[PDB]
């Protein structure tokens, strides 16, 4: 629940803002992508240093690097799948938010 | 649809408050301290409202200066109609809440503003500083220690959460507030206090060389 | 007619909320499905515990499972019911909600 | 279709009342008791309306406070125009019955408020406490024993249904009301009474250490 | 959609400011210098506002002359209501900003105008010239050295950036301003100064043979 | 097409009258008798209008009480402007018809109300009781014997058709009216009379123990 | 469509005029005779307008009674402003035409009314009775012998065409008018005359037993 | 409106 694994910010009809982390979107394909990215990082490390091994830090960094590239888990406007999570919540989901010369702002 | 558009203003307004500068207000030994990040020398974001009531804001200026003026108007009309010691920070905060709610559900565009009304005790009196935050919804929240308005409020709010100390002197509270605000020289800071020790008018700006010495 | 049998509530142009139970969606196919599920449960009980036969409690459990398995069926619009409910109601169904399961202003 | 628009207004108002804290009002030996779940120290949901008429509300603060103010205005104008003993809880309830209907049919968004007007007898007089509930529909329900407003009303209403006892003392009615409300300390409760024994102004708040002793 | 209306209003006003002649205002030893490219002999884009406050504009003539008139009105009403030395360039600039924030969001068509309010010190007094630029949105910018308005501002601004020199005489600042403006004779130039040395009314036009000698 | 939209309004007003309680008014020896099914003790559906003119209604309470008040206003302004014996039930009925027609065509929602205006002769005078029924559209009908309003009117109207007897005493007319209304104790009945024998004010409620004896 | 309005409004009001009882007005020896089929005893379709000017109407009661009242207002204001003998049936007819045209083009719904204004000579004077018919659009027609309004006008108009006789007495004109109207007793007829022999006020109702004798 | 003179 730390704010290092923030994924999405959802504002409901009630106006309650909730941070949905990766825990609510851990699909198996996402785990596969995490493992593949970690293995690619291992390739880079072994070709940079030469030591034939895989570090835990590789997977730990791949965890946060997984969502640096979009996985299609968030959607524009209100997703139908979100209307399903909204039904479980009991509050309609209204705002999905990832985590000039127009007047004067102070 | 009331849900799409009464709420539609809520994103609009939230976005406008984020493209602005950050202001902090915190309690210290001598009263309350306002520290805002302000480059201009003419336009301000901290103001006296009444003898012991101060005011800080963040967001579209034409809007929070409109509120600044309205609040001044209100407070003086009350103080003259009844007496000076009858106008309280609580009334002012409540009026701002009603007014920001009425703009939220009637005007075309919601006021992209965030307000903080501050009050200290009278001279020779004893009482804790009161901070209220009024949002664009019309919502009002009672803060015991500090208010952070405008921009990205999370890092500043957390830095203040670690550094805050009740009964910190003026210099310590200034260091804490500038430090947490960084998470800037006298040419980019607007600093004022609600000095509880003044006899009547408590608001007092700290600018130039005196500000230079304090920080 | 208990809270356990309350499937869906339906709003209309009039907007009166009329409860719809599982009885309004009962059919011969559903009855056959319930009987087959009860038979499967009885066969499972025979395989595991070893006591042969069919039990009424197996039928009750099958009914409960069949009713609970259809909670994701409803959608925005469902035909074959509008030509029977919107008639006596006199108003077209505009909303359907599943029943009991399990800051935009200031609200003191 | 106004048939469908009215339906979305009624649902919106119902959601707003549910999205709020809970208030109870019940009759006891000395008059009527209001017990509300209220965290703020400045914002109040229980109020004096006239000498013997009290008022509780649940919903949107700015709106039921708008009604609070309107009712105060009405009652005082009547009392001065005729006399104090002519203003009754019944008139007040009726005025809020018609104002909420007019708002519900004519204004953009219906008010999301639920009202309870309470009245006790005059000093040295004998008469049963009267409770009225006015909904956003404008319907007025005459209650003999207790009113529950805002949030989830079923569990509180049932707990009160089992615990209620006519002619319970002030402490017993407070225990019953707090218990049924739980279905909270002095820092999260707003408690006041319509004490039938007072000579003129019956409304009286119970806060701080006195409240601490009572509960 | 608030966003599309804002981006549509913004690109039309800007398609009007760049669809007009160019004006420059810069500080020099004796005060402030306005040099505009103006062919007509009757229609003017530089004007006195108050004793020490001057005004230049670029855009749609009827509208910035409407603002010219409103500002004159304002300044004189203040000067008479309080005193002459109380009206400052800062107040005027602020009023124009509020007016261009209200016109842009409320009227049908935004004003396609770019304003520059200038102020110098009083007679026998010492203080740096102040230049403010008010955009059609309602934003105000504090300029230390020079303002360029209307037409292709960037090429003219680039030249002034190389040629500008503080405390340049009237002739040098005129040469620099006409040169950077070219990036025109007395029959196509409107030239005026805010001469800080005048006792009261600082604004003074430079036309005809005197202008001929200066350039 | 306008006529078709009017057909939608006719039905909506009829639905509101149908979703309500039933009232009857019938002529008897001493004048006219109003018997309504009314659970509340504060909200009333039978009222004095003028010295000899009574009023009953069925529908949304806020709307027929609005009409009740308007009619009282009218009758008193006439009686004072001309004289008491000039205000007649016929004028009142006509005003209600005009007003319900104007409401039915001009307002957003038609008044879901049904009115009955009753009149008896003056003291020591002889004349038959007059009953008028005014419907939601403005239609007005002259009734010789009894009016039935609100809810399902057919069974009550038929039961009265068999039981009605001219010059029945107060007790018999009460039995007939309650019987036909059933097709309820003193705690669910609102009973009043237009007693032709009173000197001036003919309207007189029959409540509590006296009502208990009569029924 | 401009064409749609004229063709559709015309149909909506001709329908409502045929959707009503029938009235006839005809000239006889002593003046003009109005005979209408009217069941009610309070609601009337024949009226005095001024000393020698009478009025009959057919359609929607509230509207032609609105016109009745307006015409009375007009006639009395003229008679007082100038003199009694200056108000003529012709002026009145013209005003009704202007008003029904303005209503027919400007109001939401056209007045489903048909008017007949009648005039006779003054006392001891000699002149032929004048009948004017004003239709819903503003059209006005000068009739020499009789006007038929409302319901199905063809059979009544033809029966009158065969039976009419100039200088028929009051009884014969009554028989002819009732007969042609049938193509009804004293309990379903509204009968009045513009008796040319009266000194001032010519309009005079014929009701009850006198009507019984005449027919 | 057929009223044309």
């Amino acid at each position: 629940e730390i704010d290092d694994n923030r994924f999405l910010e959802v504002t409901y009809a009630n106006g309650d803002k909730e941070v949905m982390y990766f825990k609510d979107f851990n699909s198996g394909a996402m785990i596969q992508n995490v493992v593949d990215r970690a293995k690619k990082n291992a390739i880079k490390s072994v070709l940079e240093t030469g030591q034939p091994g895989l570090r835990i830090q590789h997977l730990l960094d791949s965890i946060v690097d997984e969502f640096a590239e979009n996985e299609d888990l968030p959607n524009t406007t209100n997703p139908d799948d979100w209307a399903r999570i909204s039904g479980k919540k009991g509050e309609r989901i209204v705002y999905i938010r990832t985590l000039s010369n127009l007047g004067q702002y102070l | 649809s009331p849900e799409q558009a009464m709420r539609e203003r809520s994103e609009l307004a939230r976005k406008g408050i984020a493209r602005a500068k950050s202001v902090v207000a915190l309690a210290y030994a001598g009263g309350v301290l306002f520290v805002a990040e302000n480059p201009s020398r003419s336009l301000q974001k901290i103001s006296e409202l009444y003898d012991r009531v101060g005011f800080a804001a963040a967001g579209k200026f034409n809007e929070f200066d409109n509120l600044r003026r309205g609040g001044i108007q209100f407070a003086d009309t009350r103080g003259y109609a009844y007496d000076r010691r009858d106008v309280t920070g609580r009334q002012l905060a409540n009026v701002y809440a009603q007014t920001l709610g009425t703009i939220f559900t009637e005007q075309a565009k919601p006021y992209e503003v965030e307000l903080c009304v501050a009050e200290v005790a009278h001279y020779g009196e004893t009482k804790r500083p009161e901070l209220y935050r009024i949002t664009y919804d019309g919502s009002i929240a009672d803060e015991p220690h500090f208010v952070v308005m405008g921009g990205t409020t999370e890092p500043i709010a957390n830095a203040l959460k670690e550094s805050y100390a009740e009964n910190a002197s003026l210099t310590d509270a200034l260091r804490i507030a500038v430090a947490a605000l960084r998470a800037l020289g006298v040419a980019s800071l607007e600093v004022a206090v609600l000095d509880a020790n003044r006899p009547r008018r408590a608001f007092r700006r700290i600018t130039g060389s005196a500000l230079q010495a304090l920080l | 007619e208990i809270d356990d049998n309350r499937f869906l509530e339906v709003t209309y142009a009039n907007g009166d909320k009329e409860v719809m139970y599982f009885k309004d969606f009962n059919s011969g196919a559903m009855i056959q499905n319930v009987v087959d599920r009860a038979k499967k449960n009885a066969i499972k009980s025979v395989l595991e515990t070893g006591q042969p036969g069919l039990r009424i409690q197996h039928l009750l459990d099958s009914i409960v499972d069949e009713f609970a398995e259809n909670e994701d069926l409803p959608n925005t619009t469902n035909p074959d019911d509008w030509a029977r409910i919107s008639g006596k109601k006199g108003e077209r169904i505009v909303y359907i909600r599943t029943l009991v399961t399990g800051n935009l202003g200031q609200y003191l």
